[PDB]
């Protein structure tokens, strides 16, 4: 057939992206393998060099919707896939690539969990993403000899 | 005399490249700590289940080995010869003598007298380990040329024999002998056994250690 | 004393078709006959993946505000520099926390925890800042600031001993506490087997799942490109179905054992939640629930899982 | 229509017309692995089939000669289209796609039998041939 | 139930389709396929019911403990019978469970004052019996 198709998930007759390597060998080695007989490398049959056979790119697809009773807009997460090889708003997350949600700089309470600190909400019109809020912030008046005492109160159930 | 190997004769079962893994295999491996028959420079030795051949010498005294069933005519015999030129492999019905050797002028070659029915014909200190094996008519030779600091003594250490020649002739090897250079102007024999070996490899694919 | 409590494990997702067929239409068409085994498997794995996060939130999220410590720190004898957040450290963690995190392919995917290590570290810093400055008041409503010596007199009253005993022995209790926190660093460095075990178990289970993809189970090979490239479709079905049954069995076994492990991580996380409530958000009169002896106070520090 | 938009696919996954709030795994993304290429060194030759097939004569089942005919283009497509051989019995492999199939070494056990003793030779079934003359093991991976 | 309409590598999903257009000898080989499949699915259901029952059991046990300790007691445990200080609880049933109403006391409207653990007088040190020493800015006062 043709020559080396470096860096292309290709079906080879020596599938997988044909990335390269810089490993050595002992004068005879045919192909390449690792733990659980995984073809992770190969003594390239023709130019006798080492190429890493990384498995093809893959990942789950998750659909975030605010509910059909609120809107029919949708956001999509391609799980642990770099957001450049997916096929507006494209946003990269430690949990994959998010399309259909704009990234905001506020922090709210978590509503729809995406991951790696990131949640999503139907607030700001469209889906938005952010790093969730742990909570609000209370300061203290500690000195070395000062106490606070409650004067009124409340019964709660 | 007899001697004790320590970790010797651990060849790569075969090819494919393997990075730093502990691939446990199960092939004809000389058992760790075996009893190698120390020879000195010889009688015909059986081939049985493969032959380990550590040769500790500087000057070329081991001048190849003869192999076969009756080691003569009527049945084919694989002769491996080594001269001042190169290696001559030949599977023919020969006429090996009671003492098949060569002299050293350089008048040599007494091994046989006949060479009929020639099927296969090929022509072209330092410890030299060799592993012979005829599985399914495939004479897989394995070799390890590791320079030593001794003279003719088996050293302590590890060596991964890299597969060398494979002869697809199909000859019954039940016995074998050693061709030696005589004077006109010490080796070791072991037998491989089915042994499970946890082969520890390197990122460069080398068997660095074994269990 | 210290105690290690695993709260979460790794969230994994398996693509049934991608584990069993590996992108082959002939296999995928034979798989459809088995009905909805692959759907029930994805459901089960999502059902444990979600509860792993719920464990985290129910243990650490027991504070509404993010408490901070005063810049000038005089606690009348207690110096807590080894367990407070350090700014020049990775993830604004504490020195003790540092030691804790230093000590411990084919349709197969690991999902990140909803909560990062940074935000768990901030939850602990909040809990810590609240207990060192307001005592147990922030765990029942308003954070009423109290002097640290006064707080230690109340916990002494809580175990039955009079306040004068602490007030005349402030400097010695001080030194003994400081010296006892001094030994924790070395004792831990020379410990977290509880955490190491759950990671090791999850790893071995993933490794067996992958290693099962090189067995014939009574077939002629382990590759689907060795039954479709080596045999006509009619006879290929009677060899693909064999691989199918075996890979389904192995996948089911993995998921069942993951449900059984998840049930035990849940129990551990629930005891961590109850104990945070009884030992840092309060003082337990429970014998041997928060340590050996008469419980005075507890301090949470984070570990990988 | 379960292929219009992510929401319809979510509905189809749940088998419902009202999806409540949450996050739902809906499908998978798999980068196309196409362009099947051949880096196999071409043998660029021709295996002499007719030589070890229909010759001037053959051998008997007591002295069958296995001829190693390998390291050449094994064209079994021409054997199939010629169809000059009543039986092809390819046990272990497929005989239609045997041409493209690449093996390491091929044999050629050459012998003659009777029309009743042509059934005797079989991977498993023993008899005057498969137990006394030419034995065919059950690991047979070739073509009779 | 929906598993009862899969072939599992069979030729229909009805046992009145396998004795039926097929003959008894070949019927075994198609019935057994169905049998293996249905056994697998039933076993999977039962294992998952065991795993769910193990969790309903823990829930019920917590319900039991809390009814011991919050209706039939007042609990000093922090955050076991509500948030705040536990006063009392009341149970109400629910279809497959129980709800509890937690009545707790929550302090409010704080005022910062100055303190000290001790008071010196006549060369002696006095400590409060059950309170704290606060100051209004002038006179010192004991509070709960």
């Amino acid at each position: 057939s043709t020559n080396l198709v470096k860096n292309k998930c290709v079906n080879f007759n020596f599938t997988g992206v044909l990335t390269e390597s810089n490993k050595k060998f002992l004068p005879f080695q045919q192909f390449g393998r690792d733990i659980a007989d995984t073809t992770d490398a190969v003594r390239d049959p023709q130019t006798l060099e080492i190429l890493d056979i990384t498995p093809c790119s893959f990942g789950g697809v998750s659909v975030i919707t605010p509910g059909t009773n609120t809107s029919n807009q949708v956001a999509v997460l391609y799980q642990d896939v770099n957001c450049t090889e997916v096929p507006s708003n494209v946003f990269q997350t430690r949990a994959g690539c998010l399309i259909g949600a704009e990234h905001v700089n506020n922090s709210y309470e978590c509503d729809i969990p995406i991951g790696a600190g990131i949640c999503a909400s139907y607030q700001t019109q469209s889906i938005i993403a952010y790093t969730m809020s742990l909570g609000a912030e209370n300061s203290v008046a500690y000195s070395n000899n000062s106490i606070a005492i409650p004067t009124n109160f409340t019964i709660s159930v | 005399a007899y001697t004790n190997s320590f970790t010797r004769g651990v060849y790569y079962p075969d090819k494919v490249f393997r990075s730093s893994v502990l691939h446990s295999t199960q092939d004809l491996f000389l058992p760790f700590f075996s009893n190698v028959t120390w020879f000195h420079a010889n009688p015909v030795l059986p081939f049985n289940d493969g032959v380990y051949f550590a040769s500790t010498e500087k000057s070329n005294i081991i001048r190849g080995w003869i192999f076969g069933t009756t080691l003569d005519s009527k049945t084919q015999s694989l002769l491996i010869v080594n001269n001042a030129t190169n290696v001559v492999i030949k599977v023919c019905e020969f006429q090996f003598c009671n003492d098949p050797f060569l002299g050293v002028m350089e008048s040599e070659f007494r091994v046989y007298s006949s060479a009929n029915n020639c099927t296969f014909e090929y022509v072209s200190k330092n410890l030299r380990e060799f592993v012979f094996k005829n599985i399914d008519g495939y004479f897989k030779i394995y070799s390890k040329h590791t320079p030593i600091n001794l003279v003719r003594d088996l050293p302590q250490g590890f060596s991964a024999l890299e597969p060398l020649v494979d002869l697809p002739i199909g000859i019954n090897i039940t016995r074998f002998q050693t061709l030696l250079a005589l004077h006109r102007s010490a080796y070791y024999v072991g037998y491989l056994q089915p042994r499970t070996f946890l082969l520890k490899y390197n990122e460069n694919g080398t068997i660095t250690d074994a269990v | 004393t210290t105690e290690i409590l695993p709260v979460s494990m790794t969230k994994t997702s398996v693509d049934c078709t991608m584990y069993i067929c590996g992108d082959s239409t002939e296999c995928s068409n034979l798989l459809l006959q088995y009905g909805s085994f692959c759907t029930q498997l994805n459901r089960a794995l999502t059902g444990i993946a979600v509860e792993q996060d719920k464990n985290t939130q129910e243990v650490f999220a027991q504070v509404k505000q993010i408490y901070k410590t005063p810049p000038i720190k005089d606690f009348g004898g207690f110096n807590f520099s080894q367990i407070l957040p350090d700014p020049s450290k990775p993830s604004k963690r504490s020195p003790i926390e540092d030691l804790l995190f230093n000590k411990v392919f084919n349709g197969l995917t690991v999902l990140p925890p909803l909560l990062t290590d940074e935000m768990i570290a901030q939850y602990t810093s909040a809990l810590l800042a609240g207990t060192i400055t307001s005592g147990w008041t922030f765990g029942a409503g308003p954070a009423l600031q109290i002097p640290f010596p006064m707080q230690m007199a109340y916990r002494f009253n809580g175990i039955g001993v009079t306040q004068n005993v602490l007030y005349e022995n402030q400097k010695l209790i001080a030194n003994q506490f400081n010296s006892a926190i001094g030994k924790i660093q070395d004792s831990l460095s020379s410990a977290l087997g509880k955490l190491q075990d759950v990671v090791n178990q999850n790893a071995q289970a993933l490794n067996t799942l992958v290693k099962q993809l090189s067995s014939n189970f009574g077939a002629i090979s382990s590759v689907l490109n060795d039954i479709l490239s080596r045999l006509d479709p009619p006879e290929a079905e009677v060899q693909i179905d064999r691989l199918i049954t075996g890979r389904l069995q192995s996948l089911q076994t993995y998921v069942t054992q993951q449900l059984i492990r998840a049930a035990e991580i849940r129990a551990s996380a629930n005891l961590a939640a109850t104990k945070m409530s009884e030992c840092v958000l309060g003082q337990s009169k429970r014998v041997d629930f928060c340590g050996k002896g008469y419980h005075l106070m507890s301090f949470p520090q984070s570990a990988p899982h | 229509d379960c292929a219009l938009d992510p929401l319809s696919e979510t509905k189809c996954t749940l088998k419902s017309f009202t999806v409540e709030k949450g996050i739902y795994q809906t499908s998978n993304f798999r980068v196309q692995p196409t362009e099947s290429i051949v880096r196999f060194p071409n043998i660029t030759n021709l295996c002499p089939f007719g030589e070890v097939f229909n010759a001037t004569r053959f051998a008997s089942v007591y002295a069958w000669n296995r001829k190693r005919i390998s390291n050449c283009v094994a064209d079994y497509s021409v054997l199939y289209n010629s169809a000059s051989f009543s039986t092809f019995k390819c046990y272990g492999v497929s005989p239609t796609k045997l041409n493209d199939l690449c093996f390491t070494n091929v044999y050629a056990d050459s012998f003659v039998i009777r029309g009743d003793e042509v059934r005797q030779i079989a991977p498993g079934q023993t008899g005057k041939i498969a137990d006394y003359n030419y034995k065919l093991p059950d690991d047979f991976t070739g073509c009779v | 139930v929906k598993q009862l309409s899969s072939n599992f590598g069979a030729i229909s999903s009805v046992l009145n389709d396998i004795l039926s257009r097929l003959d008894p000898p070949e019927a075994e080989v198609q019935i057994d396929r169905l049998i293996t499949g249905r056994l697998q699915s039933l076993q999977t259901y039962v294992t998952q019911q065991l795993i769910r029952a193990a969790e309903i059991r823990a829930s019920a046990n917590l319900a039991a403990t809390k009814m011991s300790e919050c209706v039939l007691g007042q609990s000093k445990r922090v955050d076991f019978c509500g948030k705040g200080y536990h006063l009392m609880s009341f149970p109400q049933s629910a279809p497959h469970g129980v709800v509890f109403l937690h009545v707790t006391y929550v302090p409010a409207q704080e005022k910062n004052f100055t303190t000290a653990p001790a008071i010196c007088h006549d060369g002696k040190a006095h400590f409060p019996r059950e309170g704290v020493f606060v100051s209004n800015g002038t006179h010192w006062f004991v509070t709960q």
